[PDB]
C-alpha cells in the first residue's frame, strides 16, 4: 500500500515470464482473447501490438 | 513453443507434461535438468521438453523408481 | 543539481565477426540516444577519412560501355568488383598507382595486385573478374586516393574509368533507441549500435574515431 | 475561441444562460471576480428606483457530471455596457463566444 | 478565399509547408499539411475508465 | 500489415523515373542503404543491385 | 588535408530583442553544419537550466480556487500568470524568496517585485494581476527555484502548511530553436558552411553562454564512446 521501490522489484520478476489474456467485446471468434507477456510501463492505458 | 510440441506430438499432452513437470519443480524438492537463467518453471519444463530430457514415458519411469524406492 | 546529467553504466560489446559488431549503451537521458546515433552515423558515412579504389585504366577499354573479349564480366561490373576493395594506405601518401596483369582462363582476384609495400590488402580472396579465354588477358591500372565519405563517380565528373569512391570504411550503422530504467525512472534511452566495416577497421575503433571527430569539433566552446 | 467558427456561438452562449448578461444599459461601477455591480443609465430607471444592478458570480460549483462551474468577469470598471452585453463569461464561453 | 487568405497572410496557397524530423533534422520527402484545428477533450477519461 | 505499414512499403517499393541516382551499380542492400542515407540516391531511383 | 579538419568558432552574435538572438558558428566542414545544429537544438531545446516559480503564498487565501476582494482574477489565473515571470538569480544560489505587495487600483505588474538585488525581473512589464478598488491590497511571498526541464507539482516528492500553493515548474529558458546551414567564403575553399541559430528565449539565458553549454554537454555525453569499453 506504501509502495516502496522494492515492491516495484518484486513486481517486475513476479511478471517476469506470467502470460496474461487480453480480450476484447464483442468476442466473435476465439482471436477475441489471446495471450502476452507483460511489460510495466507508466501510465493509465493498455499498449496493444498493431 | 514450437520445438516441445514437435518433440511430444501434441500441444495439449505437451501442455499437461510440462504442467506435471513445472508441479514437480515448485511445489516438489525436484531440480531443473537444465541451466535456470531465472526462469519460471513452466519455461523450464518448456525449454527441457524441447531439449528432449523430459517426456511422459520418463517422468512416468521415474514415478515408479521413486514409488519403488 | 542542474549540470549534472546521467552518463552510461553498462556498456557491451558483442563481436559477431571481425569487420561486425554491436554496441549496446545504457542509460542515456531522454532524446540523446537518437542525437548521438544520427551524429555518429552521419560521421561515419560521411565524414570518416580512409582510402578507396577511385580511377581505373584497362588495356583496350575506351568508354564504360565498351566491351572487352574474354572478360565474361562487363566493364561496369569490373567496376563494382574494384570498388569493394579494402585498401590501407601507408600514412603520408595520398595519391598511390598499382596494377594488376593476369593472363589466362579462371578468376582475376585481388591477390594479384601488385603494390609497392605502402599499400595493404585487406581481402586478397576479392574476385575482380573472370577470365574465359586461355588466350585473354587483363592489365589495369588502379588509382587508390585519401578521401572522406561516399564520394560517387557521377559527383566528380582520355580512357579514364571512374568508380565509385567508399573512402569511409564503414559498410553498414544502424542504431535503435530502446526504453531503460533507472530506480522509478522508465523514461531513459538505451542505444544499440550495429557496425559493420569493411575490414581495415574494427567497429568499435571506427565508433572511437568517428566520437573523437565530434568532440574535437566543439573544442571551441567547452 | 474557435479560430474558424460558424457565427452562431454567440447566440448559444448568450441563450444557455451560463453567462452574466446586462438587464439594463450603464456604466460599470465595480468589478470584482465575484461581483459586478453596475450604475444602470438615467434613460432606463423605474421611478423611485435604487439605480444599481448587482450580479453575483457563480465560483466553482461543481456540476452534474463532477465539472467546475466558474464565471469570469469579462468587463472592467468605469466601461460603458447596454442591454444585452455579456458581463461575465460562464464556463467555454470566451467573450460572449462558445469555446 | 482560403487562397486569398493564405496569400494575405504570406503562406503557401496550398495550405502544405515543409516540415524537418526532429530527430535526425532531416526534411521530409513531400510537403505536409499544416494549420490549426478546434480539438475538443471529451469527457471519456482514462482516470475514470482504469 | 494495414495502414501506415502497407504505405510505407508502397512508397519505399515505389519506381520513378529521372531520379537522383538513376542507373548506378550496387554492391547489395548494405551500400544501397549506405547511398540513402548519403542522399546519393533517392528510394525511388533505378539500380542495378548484386 | 584530408585527415585534419577545420574547428568552428563562434563568429558573431546579434540581439534583435532581449528575447531574441542569433547565433554564427563559422568555419564548418561539409555536412557537419547540420550534424552540430540539429545536436545543439535537441540539446538546447531539452537540457537547458533555468530559474522558475515553485512555490506562492497569499495572504488571506487558502486554496487556488478562490476569490480576494479587489481583485479581477482568481488565484488560479494569478498563479497561470506567474508561471510566465522571467527571473535570473545570481549564479551559487538555487532558491530565492521575492516579495510583492501593492495597493491601489492598477495593474499589479513584475516590476513591483521587491527583490534582494540578487534576483533580475527581465519582464517589468508583465501583467499578474489586477486591483479594481482603492482599498484593494495584495501581498505574496513568492518563492523561485533554479532547476532544468519541466517538474509538475505531482512529482514533486512529498507537512507544508495550508496557504502554500504549488506552481508548476518549466525551468527551461528556451521557447524557440532555428538553425540555417549557409555557404562561408572563407580564404580559396567553397566548401566551408557557416551554421546560423536563432533562439527565441524568456531573456534569462544569454545566447553565447546556452551555446557553450550545449556543446559541454554533448562533449561529456561523447566521451564515453571517445573511451569506448565495456563497463
Amino acid at each position: 500500500e506504501r509502495e516502496e521501490a522494492v515492491v516495484w522489484d518484486i513486481l517486475d520478476e513476479v511478471i517476469r515470464e506470467h502470460p496474461v489474456l487480453l480480450n476484447r467485446a464483442p468476442t466473435l471468434h476465439r482471436l477475441g482473447i489471446q495471450a502476452f507477456e507483460p511489460v510495466l510501463i507508466e501510465g493509465k492505458a493498455i499498449q496493444l501490438h498493431p | 513453443v514450437q520445438d516441445a510440441v514437435e518433440k511430444i506430438g501434441n500441444r495439449f499432452d505437451l501442455v499437461l507434461v510440462a504442467a506435471r513437470r513445472a508441479r514437480q519443480m515448485q511445489s516438489g524438492g525436484k531440480d531443473a535438468l537444465v541451466p535456470e537463467e531465472n526462469d519460471k518453471p513452466t519455461v523450464i519444463a518448456l525449454r527441457e521438453i524441447e531439449e528432449g530430457l523430459i517426456t511422459k514415458d520418463v517422468l512416468d519411469a521415474r514415478e515408479r523408481q521413486e514409488q519403488q524406492e | 543539481s542542474v549540470t549534472e546529467f546521467l552518463k552510461p553504466r553498462l556498456v557491451d560489446i558483442e563481436q559477431i565477426s571481425t569487420t561486425h559488431a554491436k554496441v549496446t549503451l545504457e542509460p542515456l537521458e531522454r532524446g540523446f540516444g537518437h542525437t548521438l546515433g544520427n551524429a555518429l552515423r552521419r560521421i561515419l558515412l560521411s565524414s570518416m577519412p580512409g582510402c578507396a579504389v577511385t580511377e581505373v585504366e584497362i588495356e583496350g577499354v575506351l568508354h564504360e560501355y565498351s566491351t572487352k573479349e574474354g572478360v565474361q564480366e562487363d566493364i561496369l561490373e569490373i567496376l563494382l568488383n574494384l570498388k569493394g576493395l579494402a585498401v590501407r594506405v601507408a600514412e603520408g601518401k595520398d595519391e598511390v598507382f598499382i596494377t594488376l596483369n593476369k593472363s589466362g582462363s579462371g578468376p582475376v582476384v585481388a591477390g594479384d595486385i601488385t603494390h609497392d609495400g605502402d599499400v595493404e590488402i585487406v581481402n586478397p580472396e576479392h574476385v575482380i573478374c573472370h577470365l574465359t579465354s586461355d588466350n585473354a588477358a587483363i592489365a589495369m591500372r588502379i588509382k587508390v586516393e585519401r578521401g572522406r565519405g561516399y564520394v560517387p563517380a557521377s559527383a566528380r565528373i582520355i580512357g579514364r574509368l571512374l568508380v565509385d569512391a567508399t573512402f569511409s570504411p564503414v559498410d553498414k550503422i544502424a542504431y535503435s533507441v530502446e526504453a531503460a530504467r533507472v530506480e522509478q525512472r522508465t523514461d531513459l534511452d538505451k542505444l544499440v549500435i550495429d557496425m559493420e566495416t569493411n575490414g581495415t577497421l574494427e567497429p568499435e575503433e571506427a565508433i572511437r574515431r568517428a566520437a573523437t571527430i565530434l568532440a574535437e569539433q566543439l573544442d571551441a566552446f567547452v | 475561441k474557435p479560430l474558424v467558427g460558424t457565427g452562431i456561438e454567440r447566440n448559444v452562449a448568450v441563450d444557455s444562460g451560463v453567462t452574466a448578461v446586462a438587464k439594463r444599459g450603464g456604466v460599470i461601477q465595480s468589478v470584482d471576480a465575484s461581483r459586478i455591480v453596475v450604475k444602470v443609465n438615467e434613460e432606463e430607471l423605474i421611478p423611485g428606483e435604487a439605480g444599481i444592478d448587482i450580479y453575483n458570480l457563480t465560483k466553482y460549483t461543481r456540476s452534474n457530471q463532477n465539472t467546475c462551474i466558474n464565471q469570469r468577469p469579462c468587463v472592467m470598471p468605469g466601461e460603458p455596457v447596454a442591454r444585452g452585453d455579456v458581463l461575465a463569461d460562464g464556463p467555454s464561453t470566451d467573450l460572449g463566444e462558445l469555446a | 478565399s482560403i487562397k486569398a487568405m493564405l496569400e494575405l497572410a504570406d503562406l503557401p496557397a496550398s495550405g502544405q509547408l515543409t516540415l524537418f524530423d526532429g530527430r535526425t533534422g532531416d526534411a521530409f520527402e513531400r510537403p505536409v499539411t499544416v494549420g490549426y484545428m478546434y480539438m475538443l477533450k471529451l469527457n471519456h477519461l482514462v482516470d475514470d475508465k482504469m | 500489415p494495414s495502414q501506415d505499414v502497407v504505405l510505407g512499403l508502397y512508397y519505399m517499393t515505389r519506381e520513378k523515373i529521372n531520379a537522383k541516382g538513376e542507373g548506378m551499380y550496387l554492391t547489395g542492400p548494405a551500400e544501397a542503404e549506405k547511398a540513402y542515407r548519403t542522399k546519393t540516391a533517392e528510394l525511388h531511383a533505378r539500380v542495378k543491385v548484386r
